[PDB]
């Protein structure tokens, strides 16, 4: 995942 | 190259590589045309309302309920087109990451990262457990099962919620009990995201409107980092996060970030771990391995007549690099154990494809996305297997010119800001  | 045929989304289906397949989502489903690019690899150019029987709704909520930093398109990769772009582009991302000598290593652990066939009640007897396969329409109009490692497929709702979906099981913890499964991963080679050179300035979410876009085949391999963390069933427990005290931003809203993301993106970002939750999870992985080797000694039979008993329990033998004594019973040697774990959690990082790749990326995990861009890999003008968006003997060659949204701004439409909405 990406995250912020 | 990594993928010996280039696919048409147009290509009649052949049943073998190009087929209407059904996936184990425990619900009922219309088959999707789907491609194998690689042993154990496919490619589903469909947005996944199919993994997650909840999230089979791509419009976008009401605009004063949206979580404000995502993107949503309830039309994309709806059309012929659409996916055969889809399909070339995912294509050649893979073929960008097999060209360097880390992304061979890592495709070729994804490939040898057979999900374990743990799936028997009879302890005495070897067999597979079924969601780690697909069913595959055959030229005759009848389902053949076929195990499988990888799914790319397209994202669900929200565009850019890029990650691995994988079904689980009704006891076993598959990604974190060294069995594996089979991987989905959520991905698309059409949109990235822009950051910003300045790290006071990247790390900042009121900062920057990402000057840099990030290369997608980055994006794509630290998704099959992960991949390759939960195709041998050691993904860190998204319960065992770090509370982050580095970034004001990040700590003055309690934000926590899981180890298995520090892990997969590395660099300084996986010290973030310390030596003694590390040893934990080092020494709990290894008990895992031990179980597996245990259940393969007391295998006396195989469920199926695909393989053979001796040629299963070889593969496995491979996957986790196990020590076959004089009686021909497995055990684990600490050494190749820590060799391998080393090499998933370690080796295979987004730091190091980075350095691999020669591109400009996030330095760490821990910063704030500034947008979100519309882009085309597919056409070698814009982005090639070997540099990327940098194209050589051209002004894009240095600098990172390719990346840079400013300069290269016929490759990049930005489609939202994040800046400031956080
Ligand atoms: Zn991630």
């Amino acid at each position: 995942r990406r995250g912020l | 190259p990594f993928v010996n045929k280039q696919f048409n989304y147009k290509d009649p289906v052949n049943g073998v590589d190009i087929a209407y397949i059904k996936i184990p989502n425990a619900g009922q489903m219309q088959p999707v045309k789907a491609f194998k690019i690689h042993n154990k690899i496919w490619v589903i150019p469909e947005r996944d309302t199919f993994t997650n029987p909840e999230e089979g709704d791509l419009n976008p909520p009401p605009e004063a309920k949206q979580v404000p930093v995502s993107y949503y398109d309830s039309t994309y990769l709806s059309t012929d087109n659409e996916k055969d772009n889809y399909l070339k582009g995912v294509t050649k991302l893979f073929e960008r990451i097999y060209s360097t000598d880390l992304g061979r290593m890592l495709l070729t652990s994804i490939v040898r990262g057979i999900p374990f066939w743990g799936g028997s009640t009879i302890d005495t007897e070897l067999k597979v457990i079924d969601t780690n396969c697909i069913n595959v329409i055959q030229p005759d109009g009848s389902y053949r099962s076929e195990e499988l490692n990888l799914v790319i497929i397209g994202p669900s709702a929200d565009i850019i919620q890029f990650e691995c979906k994988s079904f689980g099981h009704e006891v076993l913890n598959l990604t974190r009990n060294g069995y594996g499964s089979t991987q989905y991963i959520r991905f698309s080679p059409d949109f990235t995201f822009g950051f910003e050179e300045s790290l006071e300035v990247d790390t900042n979410p009121l900062l920057g409107a990402g000057k840099f876009a990030t290369d997608p085949a980055v994006t794509l391999a630290h998704e099959l980092i992960h991949a390759g963390h939960r195709l041998y069933g050691i993904a860190i427990n998204p319960n065992r996060v770090f509370k982050v005290n580095t970034n004001a931003y990040y700590e003055m809203s309690g934000l926590e970030v899981s180890f298995e993301e520090l892990r997969t993106f590395g660099g300084h970002d996986a010290k973030f771990i310390d030596s003694l939750q590390e040893n934990e999870f080092r020494l709990y992985y290894y008990n895992k391995f031990k179980d597996i080797a245990s259940t393969l000694n007391k295998a006396k039979s195989i469920v199926g007549t695909t393989a053979s008993l001796q040629y299963m329990k070889n593969v496995f033998k491979e996957k986790y690099l196990l020590s076959e004594d004089t009686s021909g019973k497995f055990s684990v040697d600490k050494l190749k154990f820590d060799k391998l774990y080393k090499m998933l959690t370690e080796i295979y990082t987004e730091d190091n494809f980075v350095k691999f790749f020669k591109v400009l990326n996030r330095k760490t995990y821990l910063n704030f996305d500034k947008a979100v861009f519309k882009i085309n890999i597919v056409p070698k003008v814009n982005y090639t297997i070997y540099d990327g968006f940098n194209l050589r003997n051209t002004n894009l060659a240095a600098n990172f010119n390719g990346q840079n949204t400013e300069i290269n701004n016929m490759n990049f439409t930005k489609l939202k800001n994040f800046t400031g909405l956080f």
